[PDB]
């Protein structure tokens, strides 16, 4: 499974939620920036790694980002 | 156990195969206000009845993409689908939408899961943690 | 006015010249960076993204259309001009055996006219290749004069082409309903541009072109010949060439068209004197076509009750309506077939250009065999060229083809018009063609390929017996050989009485020698040819999975299942599921463009090396033949060795030898062709990462000598620099073989 | 040298005259230090000093008037001035770029050539 | 709309139009049917042994004929139906190798693939090691037998060309 | 002269055996031995 | 060598009206007949469109049976 790290520098602007695929992010309640959320990675056994969460990402540098694991058979998206 | 008429499709080679019925598969249900094609995320045309449908899929992105489509793609908008997953011994779990509300809204009571409270460019440098098993952002501290 | 449809806007304007990108809403942004600037030439003809009605993208196609022609029309006044100038089209018309070809002089600068090779007869130019000498002399050219005056309708044509694009689009633009009409279009397309274009040319070739080649082919010096009016004015003179002429327009309505049988011939041959084919022959040709293309132009219905419906015709294309094994499409069939093609531009595109591609292709492989214009055959530089240019154009817009069938998937196609046709139906089981297609290239790559690494390993072990060989192991193409004999037995005094000749030489039949050089003369096929027809098949083949795969899979796949909102041309999805790179359509036309390149070079070289030691050579004046290279492809081609040795180190004597000659130009080229392969390499290996973190280095140095730049130089994208190694490796790698080719022929003739 | 080099008069009076070996073949065999090929070499020596100071002196200073014409018209802007070249302060990065080996000396003492080491961005 | 309400040739596998097939006329007409499901791989009832026995028996009977024709001993009778018959030996002994070893690793614990438990293959009956290790063992019996009948008819092609021909009724 | 592959040295019999030992006999042996070693389960 | 073709006499002109003939015994069963545009219907049926392309596939036929009747010595 793939690690998906989510750091302070957070706005909670949803976007990385927003463009994953196989919905492995989710917004958390945070009172830690001004939109009152954190993004947040339970599903991270559904991550495939396309990233797409960082490249929504707003802030510089990302306040998201996937580290590549142990592939197993859902990181690799087979439907076989 | 799960409620839906199947799509109105007329099959496909983009569907099912053995790792469906030996690893897992999913499911994906959704209420329709009226008879419409939609596009199979496995290739083709398939046709929603008016009502429940339950369509089964051999991957989550397959559901979620289905999902994504139905949500946008229609006037009035299908919000209303709920996906699961199948397993070979034939338990079935709910996982889409896994509070029940939908991961882009903020739920009171999700908790965090992938939160480290740094700023990226401060992870511990890899020289510290060599023959430890931890790489660098499984770790709890601020370097 | 006259149908009331125009009435267009977008008001002639100057100052939107100086606001590029003001087509895209984010290209008129502000460019920032440097990826805008490339960006700008990547989509600006994509007239799709720009605005969303289909009616405004129809009117600017018209327009960018008339543009076109109007370039085309530019083009080839300079080509009549250059004939017209800077040529000895006089001295070839007196002598067109010995005098080379040549419409090109240098200007006397830095070495640079040593380039202005001897041509015969006193004149200092570049031998051309282009095949306008030969075309010119068969249309009825005589004199410079005649190029001279086509040069001038040429550039006028050019100026109303471009005034016709500004009209109908800036005046009175056309609305979309006559757009949509397809049934008028292919009416008028089918019998005014292709009827009524074949019967003025056949009128031209009646009454100018017969004449003065008939003049020509006597013995009469080209300015001894009347002028083409004369030939239309009085008709004894004509009477006297032809004595079908002195009954004049009559026996055609009555009926009696075997008076006409001495300009209208059925011969079917090649011309002794010249080496073309029989002018009469050609001419009852274009009459013939021009009766067919008119007569097929009433075929749909278009203000008068009487015709075809395409739509009824599609959509009646169904089960239980079909053939009783042709019944597999299903009860919808082409249902939704006539709404995909009258909506989308780019459904159109695809099969024009799929359809274009391949008859330029026939238009290259019915050229060499049977040669149209005098003297042509013989110049087998003009021969080389003319059916290798057309093979490359032919597998350029092949694999445009592709590239819009992939663009009218993820932008055009619409699941909810087509269901359950027969595009539903091919992509509801594209595993199944991809996997047989994969099959099918692994089959014929081991039965062509590895065949010839068989006789490598056969010849290198010293037992030439085992070979795939004609004296070893033999794979005659009995089939190919038996429709060849089927079509020298067709033309006998049998299934065709009419025609004296074989339809070509290259079937069987004689041997056609002109200036003792052989025009043309049996392409016998044994088991080389056997060999490298399934070299071309699995090429082709390799070339179809690739770009069908692109296009069957341009809206999703088992791996990215919502493909279709990423894009047409996207570099990827991330290196997740293992690493999606180049999963999109348009990466699959770059990838095919390398296949097609690999396939129509083995193509070239089939043909160079066949017609060098099977056809072409110099007949003495008993009769044999000495072939150019002497006849050693049917034991050379059959190992990749003798392919390197005999053909590319053995050819390549005339380029690499050629420093100091006046074929010196071509010598630079084949180096140059070779840099420019090798530079594509450095796109195509490596990746933008790389390059953007070394800019950085370049840009600390930069700001070090406070010679920042506001617009920020960023490395090429990912799909750019593929577009760029891809055209790289084009340029150089076809540049080298045009280079090779063109020293080889201006050398040894 | 290549007046009395024996090798290079195969290469006088055997080659075509035209109008790049007639007006070439002398100031070259004249001033130049053939081998035994009859090829001119380019040496580098003490009559080389003289010689060798246009070809290397002469491209400093129209390459530094290049190089500091497209200084002195960035320094002045702005992301429009590098698609729209603006030809008055073109001209005027050009009037100034004439005399530009002066300018170059009055900015390194001045201390307005280069950077400093905390207003340049880096990396990590 | 048209999406399955008209009745085509061309049916969902299984009744199923979710399951990665289409039944067609090549995979689910009568006559296709017929033959496949009574090839040896596939006839009801029959052992493993008896499955591989005449698979075996067919496929070394063909094997050897394309080096004798086509073999480096092909100039001279003997030798080139000797290197077809050693040729259908090695490919038997290899193919039977390659059966051991994929039931050797395949059927470990609960396999992965199509000889899960759970798995719904039909083109794929032979679902414990002991049916593979039949088939081997049975592949390589008549494979080897059937590789050394054709080899004894080529031996004896003169023999049998004048038994065909009644010269032996002199 | 050679008409088949011969030794003018010390046990010449030796190449006739260890070639196809070692190139075509015990390497799919090793092949399989190598695969059931990748292909163990824990 | 060349297939006979005869001129133009009394037999031409019947095979080539006969076969008019039969063009608009087979044309009558056409569908979209009598289409306005020039004498809607005034043609026995047929309207002026209708009146053309029966007489034009009739001269068609007509040409194709006169030369294949001249070429084999029946006309
Ligand atoms: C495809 C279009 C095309 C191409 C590739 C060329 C190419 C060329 N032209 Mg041409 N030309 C063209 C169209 C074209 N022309 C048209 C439409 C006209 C007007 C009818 C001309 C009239 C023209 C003249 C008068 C001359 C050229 C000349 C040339 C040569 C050098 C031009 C130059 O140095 O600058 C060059 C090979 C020059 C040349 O050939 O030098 C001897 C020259 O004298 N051209
Ligand atoms: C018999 C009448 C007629 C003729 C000759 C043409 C001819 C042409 N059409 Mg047109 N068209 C017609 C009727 C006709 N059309 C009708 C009724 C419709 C409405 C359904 C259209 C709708 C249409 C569209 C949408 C387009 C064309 C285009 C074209 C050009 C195709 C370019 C080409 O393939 O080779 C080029 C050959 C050229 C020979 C020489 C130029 C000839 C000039 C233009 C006319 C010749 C006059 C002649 C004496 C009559 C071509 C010149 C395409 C085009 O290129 O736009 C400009 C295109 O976009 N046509
Ligand atoms: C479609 C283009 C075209 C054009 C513009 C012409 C034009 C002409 N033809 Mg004609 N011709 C054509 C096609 C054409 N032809 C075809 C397809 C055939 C084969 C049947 C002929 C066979 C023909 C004959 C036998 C004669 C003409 C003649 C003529 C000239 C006047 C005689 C006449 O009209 O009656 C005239 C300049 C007459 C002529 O020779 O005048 C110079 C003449 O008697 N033509
Ligand atoms: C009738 C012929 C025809 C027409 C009208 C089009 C039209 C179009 N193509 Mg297309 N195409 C064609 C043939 C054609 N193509 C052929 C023969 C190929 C195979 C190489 C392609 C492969 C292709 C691809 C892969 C793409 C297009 C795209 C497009 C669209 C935008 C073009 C653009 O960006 O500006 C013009 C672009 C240039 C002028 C680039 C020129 C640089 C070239 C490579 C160097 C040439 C070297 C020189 C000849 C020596 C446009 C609608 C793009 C699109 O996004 O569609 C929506 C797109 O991605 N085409
Ligand atoms: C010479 C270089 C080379 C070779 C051998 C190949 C080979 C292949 N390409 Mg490829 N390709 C190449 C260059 C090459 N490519 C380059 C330079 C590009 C740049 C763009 C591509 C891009 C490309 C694409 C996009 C595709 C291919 C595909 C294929 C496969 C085609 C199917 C086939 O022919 O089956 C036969 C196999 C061969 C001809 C390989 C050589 C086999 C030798 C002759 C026999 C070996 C004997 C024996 C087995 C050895 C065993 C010894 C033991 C010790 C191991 C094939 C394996 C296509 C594919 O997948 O088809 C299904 C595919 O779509 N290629
Ligand atoms: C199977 C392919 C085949 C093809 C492509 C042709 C093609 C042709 N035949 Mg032909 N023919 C064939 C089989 C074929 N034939 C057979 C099996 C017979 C019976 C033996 C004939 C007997 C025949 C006769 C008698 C004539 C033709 C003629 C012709 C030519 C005129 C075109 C046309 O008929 O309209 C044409 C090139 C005519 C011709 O020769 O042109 C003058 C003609 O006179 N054919
Ligand atoms: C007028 C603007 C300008 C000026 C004053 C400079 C000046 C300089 N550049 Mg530079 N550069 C420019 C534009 C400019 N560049 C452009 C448009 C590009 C893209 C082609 C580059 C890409 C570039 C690279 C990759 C490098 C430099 C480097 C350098 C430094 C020394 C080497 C050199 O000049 O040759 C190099 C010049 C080029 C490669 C192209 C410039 C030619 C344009 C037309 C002027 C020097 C201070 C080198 C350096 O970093 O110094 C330590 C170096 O490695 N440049
Ligand atoms: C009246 C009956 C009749 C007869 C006896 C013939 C006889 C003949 N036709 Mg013909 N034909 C006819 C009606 C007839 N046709 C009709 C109604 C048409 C439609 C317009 C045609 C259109 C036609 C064409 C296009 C050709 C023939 C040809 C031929 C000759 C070739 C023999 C063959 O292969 O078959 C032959 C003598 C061929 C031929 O040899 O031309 C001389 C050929 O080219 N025919
Ligand atoms: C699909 C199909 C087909 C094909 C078929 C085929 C492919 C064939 C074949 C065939 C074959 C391929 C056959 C075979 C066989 C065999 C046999 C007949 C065997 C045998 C054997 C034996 C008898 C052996 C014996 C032995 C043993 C075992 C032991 C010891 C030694 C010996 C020798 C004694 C066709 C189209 C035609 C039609 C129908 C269907
Ligand atoms: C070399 C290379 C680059 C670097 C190439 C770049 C940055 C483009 C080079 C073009 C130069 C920078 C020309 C631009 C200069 C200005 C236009 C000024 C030119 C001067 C004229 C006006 C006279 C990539 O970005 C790249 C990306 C992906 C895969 C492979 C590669 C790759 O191989
Ligand atoms: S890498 Fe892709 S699948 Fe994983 S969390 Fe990011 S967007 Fe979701
Ligand atoms: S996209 Fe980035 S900033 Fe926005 S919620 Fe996700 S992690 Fe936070
Ligand atoms: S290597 Fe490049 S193309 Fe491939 S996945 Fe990574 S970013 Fe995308
Ligand atoms: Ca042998
Ligand atoms: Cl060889």
């Amino acid at each position: 499974s793939h690690s998906v790290k989510i750091y302070d520098t957070c706005i909670g602007c949803t976007q990385c939620v927003r463009a994953c695929p196989t919905d492995v992010l989710e917004m958390v309640p945070w009172d830690g920036c001004r939109a009152g959320q954190i993004a947040a990675s339970p599903r991270t056994e559904d991550c495939v790694g396309c990233k797409r969460c960082e490249t929504a990402c707003p802030t510089d540098f990302l306040s998201i980002r996937v580290y590549l694991g142990a592939e197993t058979s859902r990181s690799m998206g087979l439907a076989y | 156990a799960l409620t839906g008429s199947m799509p109105k499709f007329g099959g496909s080679t983009g569907g099912l195969l053995t790792a469906a019925f030996v690893e897992e598969r999913y499911a994906i249900t959704w209420t329709s206000s009226k008879e419409q094609v939609f596009e199979m995320p496995t290739g083709g045309a398939a046709t929603m009845n008016e009502g429940e449908n339950l369509l089964e899929l051999a991957r989550k992105e397959q559901c979620l993409a289905l999902g994504a489509q139905l949500r946008t793609k229609f006037k009035p908008k299908i919000t209303d689908y709920k996906i699961y997953r199948i397993f070979p011994n034939g338990e079935t779990t709910f996982i889409h939408p896994a509070d029940g509300v939908f991961p882009e809204k903020v739920n009171e009571g999700r908790g965090y899961s992938g939160k480290k409270d740094r700023r990226i460019g401060e992870n511990p440098n890899p020289a510290t943690i060599k023959f430890s098993g931890q790489n660098t952002f499984e770790t709890d501290m601020k370097s | 006015a006259s149908a009331a449809t125009e009435q267009s806007p977008i008001p002639t304007s100057f100052e939107r010249w100086a606001k590029p990108g003001h087509f895209d809403r984010t290209l008129a942004r502000g460019p920032k960076t440097t990826t805008w600037i490339w960006n700008l030439h990547a989509d600006a003809h994509d007239f799709d993204s720009h605005t969303n009605d289909l009616q405004d993208i129809s009117r600017k196609i018209f327009s960018a259309h008339f543009g076109h022609l109007a370039v085309v029309f530019v083009w080839l006044s300079g080509m009549y001009f250059h004939g017209a100038r800077f040529s000895n089209f006089s001295s070839w018309m007196a002598d067109p055996t010995h005098i080379r070809p040549s419409a090109q002089v240098v200007w006397p600068l830095v070495g640079q006219d040593i380039l202005n090779g001897d041509m015969g007869g006193g004149f200092r130019g570049i031998q051309i290749t282009s095949g306008l000498f030969q075309m010119w002399r068969g249309e009825g050219f005589t004199n410079e004069f005649q190029l001279y005056c086509t040069a001038i309708g040429a550039l006028v044509m050019a100026g109303l082409m471009i005034f016709a694009g500004w009209f109908h689009y800036h005046v009175r633009s056309p609305k979309l309903e006559w757009f949509q009409n397809v049934q008028s279009m292919l009416n008028h397309h089918l019998a005014g541009l292709l009827g009524l274009g074949s019967l003025g040319w056949a009128g031209h070739l009646i009454h100018v072109a017969l004449p003065t080649n008939k003049l020509l082919d006597a013995g009469v010096a080209p300015q001894d010949i009347p002028l083409p009016h004369e030939f239309v004015l009085d008709k004894a003179l004509m009477a006297e060439l032809y004595p079908s002429f002195a009954q004049g327009i009559r026996p055609f309505f009555t009926l009696n068209w075997a008076t006409y049988s001495d300009f209208l011939t059925f011969n079917g041959g090649l011309n002794p004197v010249t080496g073309g084919l029989w002018m009469t022959d050609i001419a009852h040709h274009h009459v013939a076509i021009a009766v067919l293309f008119i007569f097929a132009g009433h075929m749909y219905r278009t203000n008068w009750g009487i015709g075809h419906s395409i739509r009824t015709m599609l959509e009646d294309a169904r089960h239980p309506k079909m053939l009783p094994f042709l019944s597999f499409i299903g009860p919808v069939g082409h249902r939704g077939l006539f709404e995909v093609l009258t909506t989308s531009w780019h459904a159109q595109l695809s099969i024009n250009l799929a359809m274009m591609g391949s008859l330029s292709i026939i238009v290259a492989q019915h050229m060499y065999s049977m040669p149209p214009y005098p003297y042509l055959a013989t110049d087998y530089g003009t021969v080389t060229s003319l059916f290798t240019h057309h093979m490359w154009i032919g597998g350029f817009l092949i694999v445009g083809a592709a590239a819009h069938a992939g663009i009218f998937m993820v932008r055009d196609y619409d699941p909810a018009e087509n269901v359950n046709n027969v595009l539903d139906r091919v992509l509801r089981h594209r595993d199944a063609i991809i996997s047989h297609l994969v099959w099918v290239c692994q089959f014929l790559g081991f039965h062509s390929f590895a065949m010839y690494c068989h006789n490598d390993t056969m010849r290198a072990f010293g037992r030439p017996q085992d070979m795939f060989s004609d004296t070893g192991i033999q794979l005659q193409p009995i089939f190919a050989q038996w429709v060849q004999h089927i079509q020298t037995m067709a033309v006998g005094s049998t299934t065709a009485p009419g025609v004296a000749s074989p339809a070509s030489y290259a079937f069987g039949g004689g041997l056609v020698a002109v200036g003792g050089k052989v025009a043309m003369m049996p392409i016998s096929l044994g088991t080389a040819d056997f060999l490298i027809h399934h070299i071309h098949a699995f090429t082709i083949h390799v070339t179809v999975l690739v770009l069908l795969k692109g296009v069957l899979f341009a809206r999703n796949s088992r791996l990215i299942p919502d493909k279709s909102e990423l894009g047409f041309r996207f570099p990827c999805d991330g290196p997740g599921r293992g690493g999606t790179c180049q999963v999109s359509a348009w990466d699959h036309v770059f990838l095919g463009l390398f296949w097609m390149y690999n396939s129509i070079a083995m193509v070239i070289f089939h043909f160079f090396w066949k017609m060098q030691s099977d056809v072409w050579g110099a007949v003495d004046a008993n009769g044999t033949v000495s072939h150019i290279t002497g006849g050693n492809f049917a034991q050379s081609s059959i190992t990749i060795n003798g392919w390197l040795r005999d053909f590319l180190w053995a050819q390549a004597t005339q380029v690499i030898s050629s420093y100091g000659s006046a074929l010196s130009a071509y010598g630079l080229m084949f180096l140059a062709g070779h840099f420019v392969f090798a530079f594509s390499l450095m796109f195509l290996f490596s990746g933008r990462g790389y390059w953007q973190e070394l800019i950085e280095s370049i840009v600390w140095a930069h700001n070090k000598l406070r010679i920042t730049t506001a617009i920020q130089p960023r490395a090429l994208s990912i799909t750019q620099g593929r577009a760029v190694g891809a055209a790289h490796y084009l340029l150089g790698s076809i540049v080298t073989t045009w280079a090779f080719f063109l020293a080889r022929m201006a050398a040894i003739g | 040298p290549c007046a009395s080099s024996p090798a290079f008069n195969e290469r006088m009076q055997n080659a075509p005259e035209g109008y790049y070996f007639d007006t070439p073949y002398q100031s070259y065999a004249a001033n130049l230090l053939c081998g035994a090929e009859g090829l001119p070499h380019q040496q580098l020596r003490f009559d080389r000093a003289i010689d060798v100071l246009i070809p290397f002196g002469i491209f400093f200073y129209v390459a530094g008037f290049i190089g500091w014409s497209g200084r002195a018209y960035l320094i002045s802007s702005p992301e429009e001035t590098e698609i729209f070249i603006d030809v008055a302060l073109a001209i005027k990065s050009f009037v100034q770029g004439l005399l530009w080996p002066l300018l170059a000396v009055k900015e390194l003492t001045t201390g307005e050539l280069t950077a400093p080491v905390s207003e340049v961005s880096v990396s990590p | 709309s048209d999406a399955y309400i008209s009745d085509d040739p061309i049916q969902p596998y299984q009744g199923n139009p979710q399951l990665g097939n289409l039944a067609t006329p090549i995979n689910s007409s009568n006559l296709a049917k017929a033959f496949i499901n009574n090839l040896p791989a596939y006839r009801p009832g029959l052992t493993p042994f008896l499955r591989g026995l005449e698979i075996g028996m067919a496929h070394g009977y063909f094997l050897v004929g394309p080096e004798v024709v086509f073999g480096p001993l092909k100039e001279g009778s003997h030798g080139a139906n000797l290197s077809g018959l050693i040729t259908a030996i090695y490919i038997t002994v290899s193919a039977c190798l390659g059966i051991s070893i994929f039931a050797l690793a395949t059927f470990q614990g609960d396999p992965r693939g199509t000889y899960n438990s759970h798995s719904r293959d039909r083109l794929r009956p032979l679902r414990k090691k002991e049916d593979w290790y039949q088939l081997s063992g049975g592949i390589l019996m008549g494979s080897l037998g059937g590789a050394i009948f054709a080899y004894a008819l080529l031996e004896n092609f003169e023999l049998l060309d004048s038994i065909l021909r009644g010269a032996v009724n002199v | 002269d050679a008409t088949q592959l011969e030794g003018a040295y010390a046990a010449a019999w030796l190449p006739w055996i260890m070639i196809p030992m070692i190139t075509y006999i015990l390497p799919f042996p090793i092949f399989a031995i190598a695969f059931l070693w990748i292909e163990r389960e824990g | 060598v060349v297939p006979n073709t005869v001129t133009w006499g009394p037999n031409v002109a019947i095979v080539m009206i006969i076969c008019n003939l039969i063009a608009f015994a087979i044309g009558k069963q056409v569908i979209q007949i009598p289409d306005a545009g020039p004498a809607p219907g005034t043609f026995l049926g047929l309207g002026l469109p209708a009146l053309l392309g029966v007489t034009s596939l009739g001269h068609a036929i007509g040409v194709g049976a006169i030369l294949g009747l001249a070429n084999i010595g029946v006309l």
